[PDB]
């Protein structure tokens, strides 16, 4: 969690930056070290994250979702079994 | 006229105690004489009505018990036709209109409406006397063809609602905005509308579940 | 002798009890909070007013069957005790619902069915979990008797699984704890009869050996019986109208006879033309869309001898089970097959797991608690 909000206090940075960066080209004339550079940083950001794009992907992402959550599922189970357990010899 | 002015009484009298007492029935007799006169209904007076005359058997009145029962058929396909099954035995069922009622409410309720139109005394006074049922009955037809026909034949439609001439199917078929169709049916509702599945198109169990997951 | 003369005793006691109640209860505060103050305990008053229900319910039938036109009980009954009782002010706890849910348990047996509108919207007090599982007890039966199948599984699967996370304790079930959860059940399989194939929604409720014997019962019924829906129906017409107890058995009475010829008739139309539509919605959806030949076989499946084939096929289609659409011009019958899910259940079963450690860390910690 400490992480996430690291994340998205630096993803704000990110658009207040490029927000700044497109006004400075409006304005009269800015972004030349920030051209094809930060073309390359986005573009590297976005074929890591979301990788590609089609349905089949989202709904291979999804089932994984679905098993994840059918693991956390299980441990929340075997956590009750061995309570079960616990809860039968400590009376 | 009748209808709104006992109303303003007889909502008092059914959620009284007034509503199980037998000197109040020649009110509310007038009162379902009312809604096949003036076309109005009213389910808790009409239920009470058939609770007394359940109760005590001597004062089971045919004509009364018939103009409930053929608004009953009216209501279609609510369940005032069920609430009259459990107030009336067999022997006060069986007599005569109300075992010819009952027959025809069955013929509506399992959706056999030609077998209906065929099985009706066209000449029995009681049925013209109920305001509105001929439409009313039409309607109903119409509502399951409307909800489970993308579309319909000409010809199948006016078997349905008996007989109609293709002037009188007009005013049935434009009475809901249905539209003619090639070769050379009637158009009632798209085959993308009626299908609209609730289930499968979900999954969105996350936000919910990681919430009471959170601790 | 004894019998009848303990229903007399009761009676001379909820009718005192009522006279006390109606008399003090609109301006008793100096009564009330002596009452408040003083205790240490607190759950006999709601066993008292349940107790009552149930004893009153007992002693009804019995007289209702003995005495079978025209004599007291039911107005006696109704005008004086229930509607009072409903009318007055409830006192400040969930002692409202309980009178509610007396009242709602006797308009349930009278068949009189249609003023839960105003019940529901008059009850929007805080649903503490022995009232949760009285008012979906009773909204179920009423789901059922309004014919709204899919309604009524879900408010039945909810009191038959029990895991409404009550926590009663003191006696409270009471006393036909067992019959109660077998009430739920009986329901509960003639909805899955009507309904399935859709659930894949009975595996909460409805334990595997029992998911079996109405499993096979079900697929016979839908291909021959008979003799399923007369054990089906002989069970529960039975539970259906909740009469609480019988009488004794002779060959001089009629009476009780009576009673049972009204309930027969009643459950039996309904459910006869109700069996007849789960018999129509047996046959699988297998495809789509089908040209005249496989129309033709739909037909034969349907029936045969000869004449009236198409006719019936129109009423039967359109008792609920068949929405489409025709072309004359090409000859296709075109129609959707519905469709349901699964993994649904496990979802709450997350949740109550998580529940269930609780209580029993709960419980541990609260004995631990006396060895300090």
């Amino acid at each position: 969690s400490d992480l996430q909000q690291v994340g998205g206090a630096s993803a704000r940075i990110q658009d207040a930056l490029s927000t700044v960066l497109q006004y400075a080209e409006d304005v009269l004339s800015g972004k030349v070290s920030a051209d094809n550079t930060v073309g390359r940083f986005l573009m590297s950001l976005v074929n890591q994250v979301p990788k590609i794009v089609p349905d089949d992907f989202e709904t291979m992402l999804n089932s994984n979702i679905n098993d994840l959550l059918m693991v956390t599922y299980l441990a929340n189970l075997t956590q009750s079994q061995i309570a079960l357990n616990e809860k039968l010899v400590n009376l | 006229a009748m209808f709104e002015q006992m109303r303003a009484n007889v909502g008092k009298l059914l959620k009284g105690i007034d509503r199980y007492n037998p000197e109040n029935l020649a009110t509310l007799e007038r009162y379902v004489e009312t809604q096949a006169k003036e076309n109005a209904y009213d389910l808790e007076a009409n239920l009470a009505v058939l609770k007394l005359y359940q109760f005590n058997p001597a004062f089971f009145q045919t004509t009364v018990t018939a103009q409930i029962l053929l608004k009953a058929l009216t209501n279609l396909p609510h369940t005032d036709f069920t609430l009259c099954k459990c107030m009336i035995d067999q022997a006060h069922q069986e007599e005569r209109p109300i075992r010819q009622i009952l027959y025809l409410g069955d013929l509506l309720e399992t959706c056999h409406f030609q077998a209906f139109w065929q099985a009706l005394d066209e000449n029995m006074d009681l049925l013209e006397g109920i305001t509105g049922f001929e439409d009313s009955v039409r309607k109903f037809i119409c509502h399951v063809v409307g909800i489970t026909y993308q579309h319909i034949d000409r010809w199948l439609l006016a078997e349905m609602l008996g007989d109609l001439t293709d002037s009188q199917l007009k005013m049935w078929m434009s009475k809901y905005g249905w539209s003619a169709d090639e070769s050379g049916q009637i158009f009632i509702c798209s085959q993308e509308e009626s299908i609209k599945p609730k289930n499968i198109v979900e999954k969105i169990d996350f936000d919910s579940v990681s919430s009471i997951m959170a601790s | 002798q004894w019998l009848w003369d303990i229903i007399d005793e009761f009676i001379y006691q909820f009718q005192s009890f009522s006279q006390y109640r109606c008399k003090t209860a609109k301006k008793s505060e100096e009564e009330i909070d002596f009452l408040r103050s003083n205790p240490k305990i607190w759950n006999v008053h709601s066993v008292l007013n349940v107790l009552h229900s149930l004893v009153d319910k007992s002693n009804i039938n019995r007289q209702l069957e003995v005495y079978t036109s025209g004599g007291d009980p039911e107005s006696v009954a109704g005008e004086y005790g229930r509607h009072s009782l409903y009318k007055m002010l409830g006192y400040f706890s969930l002692v409202g619902l309980l009178r509610l849910h007396s009242l709602l348990g006797d308009y349930y047996q009278a068949i009189k069915v249609l003023e839960n509108i105003e019940l529901n919207k008059k009850s929007m007090y805080s649903r503490v979990p022995e009232c949760q599982v009285t008012t979906y007890y009773y909204v179920g039966f009423a789901y059922l008797m309004m014919r709204r199948y899919q309604d009524a599984i879900r408010v039945f699967a909810n009191i038959l699984l029990y895991i409404q996370r009550t926590k009663s304790m003191f006696q409270r079930t009471t006393y036909k704890y067992e019959m109660i959860n077998k009430q739920n059940e009986q329901m509960h399989a003639l909805l899955a009869i009507a309904l399935t194939m859709y659930p894949m929604r009975i595996d909460e409720s409805i334990h595997l050996q029992l998911r079996e014997k109405y499993g096979d019962k079900m697929l016979r019924m839908q291909k021959g019986d008979p003799q399923v829906y007369e054990e089906l129906f002989s069970y529960s017409c039975p539970k259906f109208l909740s009469p609480v107890v019988p009488n004794y058995d002779s060959v001089h009475p009629n009476y009780h006879k009576e009673p049972f010829l009204q309930q027969l008739k009643v459950f039996s139309d309904e459910v006869q033309q109700q069996a007849q539509l789960s018999t129509i919605r047996s046959f699988l959806k297998l495809y789509t869309t089908m040209p005249v030949a496989k129309l033709a076989g739909f037909l034969d499946l349907t029936e045969q001898e000869f004449r009236i084939q198409l006719l019936v096929f129109k009423h039967k289609m359109k008792n609920l089970v068949w929405t489409s659409g025709i072309s004359a011009l090409d000859g296709e019958f075109q129609s959707a097959s519905e469709v349901d899910f699964y993994i649904d259940k496990d979802m709450i079963h997350i949740a109550d797991t998580k529940v269930a450690r609780r209580y029993g860390d709960f419980f541990i910690r609260q004995i631990h608690k006396f060895e300090e």
